[PDB]
């Protein structure tokens, strides 16, 4: 009621309805679910054909001569063609370091040259994500779980059908679940198997934790002009200092939200158990750095000080975490597709809730009187599975014989 | 790769799919006038 | 930042061996390589096992030393095994090598032979425990023999041996 | 099944470039670090670097800066190049996988058969014999003559052996 | 061979042959075909005159 295609979905109602059935007690499973596997097809569908109409950056695959917070920022310039396709130009823009590699100094060339040309997004569609509800055909029916202390899997006695689902806002993130939907009573631990160690952890807050970002550098964005209604958005001239991209969080909330999500892992793993969290273990920058997109740009940011702690069973400081921003972005780990975002003028702020962490636990021991936990990532189905949790999708089968003492004359 | 360079290659190919345009000859694909072909994967 | 080994142990047929490894502050995980074969993991976590590997092979950590055991050693398993701990700098540090060998054949005394040139040179062989020393240089890694013993060679002397000395 | 096969020259001249290349059969290239080893006899086994399939690589500390690792993913294939090698570079060259996530607890799968390679400066000697009874030969590149004891590898790079009756 | 000829697109080429260049036939039976062709000639005379 973009990229996000909102003329292709109907119009839902402007009031739900919500059947309160009583006596109802049905069994839910937040991990074997058919809706996150449709709603994730559904974000790759509507996420690639927004990318249809946009231009294709074919001709920029050519040699870079490539000049010099310190080292990230490279001067690149290089041929290009003209409207008229008997002349050339000469034109230069700012390239990042995790964008170009060397071809073997000053010598580079785009990351993404032998796999495939990036498709340049459209520099007026928008990456704010919208919520979409999915509801169900004729003949079906969801249904909610209204219970306030349930933890994914298992019976849950307050059923209730629902219309519609809630508005659920597609975030992309990796480590921590940015703006989405809070527990009413407690800070909520969901796993597949807690005593396996290879199966991630949804921790689910209460309250949130805002996180507030700058990108210091006053970009300006100039239009090199490739062919016949063509045109690639560089990166110009910064004005006045450059200095990194970065992102806080409060200390006195993330202390004591720390707190939570130990008193309530501790239910689990034993009361005496000294629970510890470390910065990360991944190899890739998408596993490895917080990744998410503040205002149209990408930032990895690099979450060590927030994931730095011990804890043993007995006013204004915040914690800056530096980001680094990528241009060239291969998103849903498709093997032969990536994108280039443009430039954007100015200067961007996020402010965002922290409404949730995917952990993963180090085991190794049977009996630990310590445990490990460390940030994870990687599959965005976790992200939407957060969402989809309390609901469930059924068939009606309105067919039934009962024994009754009267027969047909 | 790079659309500014250019290597020089050699391969092999059969008379049937070779016809001529006019120490060695200078010839061209036969399809070179009326279409262009998809290579199968 | 190292990872330390015993370089040998030696061990009877029928009888377990013990491998121990030091300075590891994450979990470690055990490769077995042989001469001429691709290395495979016996011992993937600190007690974990993997599909197809047999029940003689259990691993524990208490604090920063892991070890392995492998109960009832056979003629078989006669290899080199090494450990693997990840790391924040270097993303896998290794360590040193372990050598298992088994004793199915009784101990016996090498022979050594000099020869007068201007280079030197000492024989040795027939010979069932290979760790030997030479002193007085390039000196042979002891390879086996045609009926399964040890011979090597030394050039430019006095050996030791487990028990013995032998200077000519 | 998902299995590796290395391809690469044996005999690399001193200060060189050793190039290898570790092609893959079945599965898929994406979501998996390709991992490059090997094993040398004085030093145990090292490993040298992985690549994702986006072109992001982690190379060895020890090894960093004569190092290149790249991947071709039309043709499921990546490939290894080692710049200024010298003799102290010789191993058995593995290349193996390890799956995407967290490396704390990772181990490397899909080990492939190894292939050997050796940096020698050749200069290609006669051999020269010694009567001592037995017969030694001085210097001789490159294995093998037949005349026995094994060859031994000098400081010079020139083999070596002894035969006795 | 892989003649690369653009970003991600290969053209697979024929190289060098290894040996000697023969002629690919095609080997078909001579008693299998002439009794096959007796039992074709047999229902043509059936049906085209005796
Ligand atoms: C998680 O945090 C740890 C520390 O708590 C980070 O490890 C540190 O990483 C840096 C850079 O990667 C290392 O600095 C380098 O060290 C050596 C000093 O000999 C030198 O080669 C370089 O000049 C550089 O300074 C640092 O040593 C290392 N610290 C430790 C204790 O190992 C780690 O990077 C973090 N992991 C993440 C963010 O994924
Ligand atoms: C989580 O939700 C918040 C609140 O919706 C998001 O912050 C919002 O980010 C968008 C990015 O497009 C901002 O819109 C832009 O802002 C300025 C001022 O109008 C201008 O550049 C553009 O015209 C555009 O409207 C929006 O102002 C901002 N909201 C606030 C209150 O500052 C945040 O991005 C979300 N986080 C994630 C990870 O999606
Ligand atoms: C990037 O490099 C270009 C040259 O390729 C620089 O542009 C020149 O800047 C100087 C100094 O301001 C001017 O005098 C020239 O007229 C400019 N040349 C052109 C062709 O525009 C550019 O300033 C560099 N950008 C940086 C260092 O941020
Ligand atoms: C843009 O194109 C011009 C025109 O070709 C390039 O300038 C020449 O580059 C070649 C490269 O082999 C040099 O040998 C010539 O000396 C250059 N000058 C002239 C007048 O021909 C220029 O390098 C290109 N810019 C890039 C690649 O960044
Ligand atoms: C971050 O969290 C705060 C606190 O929950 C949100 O503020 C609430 O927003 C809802 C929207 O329906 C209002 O009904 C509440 O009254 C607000 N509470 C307070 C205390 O202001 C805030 O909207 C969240 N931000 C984002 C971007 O989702
Ligand atoms: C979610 O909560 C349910 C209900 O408490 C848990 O289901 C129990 O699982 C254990 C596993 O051994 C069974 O023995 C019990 O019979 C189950 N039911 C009850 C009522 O206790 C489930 O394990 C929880 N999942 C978590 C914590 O991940
Ligand atoms: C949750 O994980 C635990 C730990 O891996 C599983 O318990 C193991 O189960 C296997 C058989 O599947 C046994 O061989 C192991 O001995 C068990 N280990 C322990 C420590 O008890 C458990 O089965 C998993 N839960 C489910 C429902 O599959
Ligand atoms: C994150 O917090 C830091 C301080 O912890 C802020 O940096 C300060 O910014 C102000 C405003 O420009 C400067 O006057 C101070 O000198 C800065 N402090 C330091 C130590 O450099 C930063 O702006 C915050 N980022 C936000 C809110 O996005
Ligand atoms: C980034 O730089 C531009 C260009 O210098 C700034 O735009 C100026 O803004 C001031 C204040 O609003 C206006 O009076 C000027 O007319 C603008 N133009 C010029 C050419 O000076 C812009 O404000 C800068 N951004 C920030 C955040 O300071
Ligand atoms: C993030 O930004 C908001 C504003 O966008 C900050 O909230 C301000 O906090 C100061 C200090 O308490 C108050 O004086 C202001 O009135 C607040 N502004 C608004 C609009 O509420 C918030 O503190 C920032 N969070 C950080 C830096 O962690
Ligand atoms: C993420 O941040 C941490 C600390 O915020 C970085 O660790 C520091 O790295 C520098 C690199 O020069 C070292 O000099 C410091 O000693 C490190 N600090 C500590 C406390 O160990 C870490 O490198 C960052 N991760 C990156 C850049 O990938
Ligand atoms: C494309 O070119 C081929 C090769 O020249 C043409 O094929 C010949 O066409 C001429 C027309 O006079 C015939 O006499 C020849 O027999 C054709 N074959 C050969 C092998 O030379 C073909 O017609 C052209 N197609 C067009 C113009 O549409
Ligand atoms: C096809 O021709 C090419 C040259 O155009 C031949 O390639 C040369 O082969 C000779 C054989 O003696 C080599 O010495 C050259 O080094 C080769 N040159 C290049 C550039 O590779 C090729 O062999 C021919 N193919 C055949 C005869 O099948
Ligand atoms: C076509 O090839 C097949 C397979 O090679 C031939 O079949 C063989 O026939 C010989 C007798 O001519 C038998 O001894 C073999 O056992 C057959 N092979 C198998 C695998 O059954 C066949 O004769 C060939 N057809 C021809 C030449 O017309
Ligand atoms: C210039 O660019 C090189 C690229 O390798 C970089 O290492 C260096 O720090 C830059 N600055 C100077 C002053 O050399
Ligand atoms: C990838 O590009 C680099 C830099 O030009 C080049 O050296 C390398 O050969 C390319 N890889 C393939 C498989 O073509
Ligand atoms: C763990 O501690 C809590 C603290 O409230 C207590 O209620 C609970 O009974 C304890 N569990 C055990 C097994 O002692
Ligand atoms: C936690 O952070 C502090 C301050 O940033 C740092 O000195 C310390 O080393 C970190 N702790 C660990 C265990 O790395
Ligand atoms: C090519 O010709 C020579 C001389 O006739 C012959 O000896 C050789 O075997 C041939 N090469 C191959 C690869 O068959
Ligand atoms: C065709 O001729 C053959 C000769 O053997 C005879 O048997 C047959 O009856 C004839 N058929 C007809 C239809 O005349």
């Amino acid at each position: 009621d973009n990229v996000w295609a909102t003329h292709a979905c109907v119009p839902t109602d402007p009031n739900p309805q919500e059947i309160h059935l009583e006596n109802v007690t049905e069994e839910f499973n937040m991990w074997k679910n058919n809706m996150v596997e449709q709603m994730h097809t559904d974000i790759i569908s509507l996420w690639d054909q927004s990318l249809k109409p946009c231009v294709k950056l074919t001709p920029l695959c050519v040699t870079l001569q490539c000049t010099n917070m310190r080292g990230e920022l490279k001067n690149c310039s290089f041929n290009m063609t003209t409207e008229l396709r008997d002349k050339k130009q000469k034109v230069y823009s700012l390239f990042y370091r995790l964008d170009v590699v060397q071809i073997n100094n000053k010598e580079y060339r785009l990351i993404n040259c032998n796999t495939s040309a990036c498709t340049q997004a459209c520099p007026k569609v928008s990456f704010e994500p919208i919520p979409i509800h999915y509801c169900a055909p004729a003949g079906f029916a969801i249904l909610k779980c209204k219970d306030k202390k349930f933890n994914g899997t298992g019976p849950c006695p307050s059923v209730s059908t629902v219309q519609c689902t809630h508005g659920i806002k597609p975030v992309v993130s990796t480590q921590l679940l940015l703006n989405g939907s809070l527990a009413e009573e407690e800070v909520m631990i969901r796993s597949e198997n807690i005593t396996n160690n290879a199966k991630n952890i949804l921790v689910q807050f209460n309250t949130p934790v805002q996180i507030n970002c700058t990108r210091p550098n006053n970009n300006t964005r100039k239009s090199i002009r490739i062919g016949p209604g063509q045109a690639f958005y560089a990166t110009g001239d910064i004005i006045g200092d450059i200095r990194q991209a970065h992102c806080n969080v409060s200390k006195a909330t993330w202390n004591e939200t720390l707190g939570k999500v130990v008193k309530q892992l501790r239910k689990h793993f034993g009361n005496n158990t000294i629970i510890r969290f470390a910065n990360s273990s991944g190899g890739d920058l998408e596993v490895t750095t917080h990744s998410f997109n503040c205002g149209g740009e990408f930032f990895y940011c690099n979450t060590s000080g927030l994931f730095n702690s011990t804890w043993i069973s007995n006013s204004n400081d915040s914690i800056t975490l530096p980001c680094r921003i990528k241009q060239i972005i291969n998103m849903w780990q498709r093997i032969g597709q990536c994108m280039y975002a443009p430039p954007i003028q100015g200067v961007i702020r996020c402010v965002s809730n922290i409404t949730g962490l995917i952990l993963t636990r180090d085991g190794g021991s049977t009996n630990s009187t310590t445990e490990t936990f460390r940030p994870g990532g990687g599959d965005m189905r976790d992200n939407w599975r957060s969402e989809l949790y309390k609901y469930k999708v059924v068939k009606i089968e309105p067919l039934g014989v009962a024994p009754t003492r009267c027969k047909r004359r | 790769e790079l659309r500014d360079k250019k290597q020089k290659v050699y391969s092999l190919f059969y008379r049937l799919d070779v016809v001529q345009i006019n120490s060695n000859k200078e010839y061209r694909l036969i399809n070179c006038n009326t279409s262009a072909c998809t290579q199968a994967c | 930042y190292e990872l330390t080994q015993p370089p040998s142990v030696s061990v009877s047929p029928g009888q377990t061996a013990t491998i121990t490894c030091s300075g590891a502050s994450t979990n470690v995980c055990w490769y077995q390589v042989k001469p001429g074969q691709s290395p495979e993991v016996v011992i993937f976590e600190n007690y974990k096992r993997p599909s197809g590997i047999p029940d003689r092979f259990s691993g524990s950590k208490s604090g920063s030393t892991a070890t392995l055991t492998i109960r009832g050693t056979q003629a078989i398993d006669e290899a080199d095994y090494y450990c693997q701990v990840w790391d924040s700098f270097s993303t896998f540090v290794f360590g040193s090598g372990t050598q298992v060998t088994v004793l199915g054949q009784p101990k016996a005394n090498p022979t050594v032979t000099l020869f007068p040139p201007a280079t030197l040179v000492c024989l040795i062989s027939d010979f069932y425990p290979g760790a030997v020393t030479v002193a007085w240089v390039e000196t042979t890694t002891p390879s086996k023999q045609s009926n399964n013993k040890y011979a090597a060679s030394s050039y430019l002397c006095q050996v030791t041996h487990e028990g013995s000395t032998v200077e000519k | 099944q998902v299995q590796l096969q290395e391809s690469g020259p044996g005999v690399v001249k001193s200060s060189e470039t050793l190039s290898l290349t570790c092609t893959v059969s079945g599965g898929s290239m994406g979501g998996t670090y390709w991992s490059w080893l090997r094993l040398s006899p004085g030093k145990g086994l090292e490993w040298i670097g992985y690549i994702f399939h986006t072109g992001e690589t982690n190379y060895s500390p020890s090894l960093k800066g004569r190092v290149s690792i790249s991947v071709d993913t039309s043709e499921d294939q990546f490939s290894l190049r080692l710049r200024s090698v010298t003799a102290a570079d010789t191993a058995v060259y593995f290349c193996a996988s390890l799956p995407r996530g967290q490396l704390v607890n990772a181990y490397f799968r899909n080990w492939g058969r190894g292939s050997l390679v050796s940096v020698t400066a050749a200069s290609t000697k006669g051999p020269s014999v010694f009567p001592l009874l037995g017969c030694l030969v001085k210097d001789y590149f490159p294995e093998p003559v037949t005349v026995t004891f094994p060859a031994v590898l000098q400081s010079s790079g020139l083999y070596s052996l002894s035969s006795v009756v």
